């Protein structure tokens, strides 16, 4: 529960550090080139 | 109170900006899809999960 608990956590750690929600960097960054940001973000999540 | 939300940070509930009802939120539908066969061998006729 508490490794569960860690999870959820790594969720709200943003990790890209510029953005916080996905629905947020679409709105208030610009499409076409900062989606790399995400990719940062995904990527942090992906090793969590 | 406008909306609420979980133990997570998701949006638990929200409350209507006409009408002021008591709504809460659930997520659509995911999971897995699990495949049992007898074999191909043996015969070729699946069910899923
Ligand atoms: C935002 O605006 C909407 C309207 O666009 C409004 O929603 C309305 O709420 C009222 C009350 O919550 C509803 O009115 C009721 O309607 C039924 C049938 O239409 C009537 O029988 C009801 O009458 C009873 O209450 C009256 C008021 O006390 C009494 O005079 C009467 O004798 C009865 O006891 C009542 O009028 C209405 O249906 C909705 N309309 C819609 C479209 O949803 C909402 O309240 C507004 N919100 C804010 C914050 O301003
Ligand atoms: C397939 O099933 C038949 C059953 O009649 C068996 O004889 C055959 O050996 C099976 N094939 C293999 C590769 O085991």
């Amino acid at each position: 529960a508490q490794a569960l608990n860690t999870l959820v956590k790594q969720l709200s750690s943003n990790f890209g550090a510029i953005s916080s929600v996905l629905n947020d960097i679409l709105s208030r960054l610009d499409p076409p080139e900062a989606e790399v940001q995400i990719d940062r973000l995904i990527t942090g999540r992906l090793q969590s | 109170q406008q909306f609420g939300r979980d133990v997570s940070d998701f949006t638990d509930s929200v409350r209507d900006p006409k009408t002021s009802e008591i709504l809460d939120i659930s997520p659509c539908a995911f999971g897995g899809v699990s495949v049992i066969t007898p074999g191909t061998n043996a015969s070729s006729e699946v069910a899923v999960l």
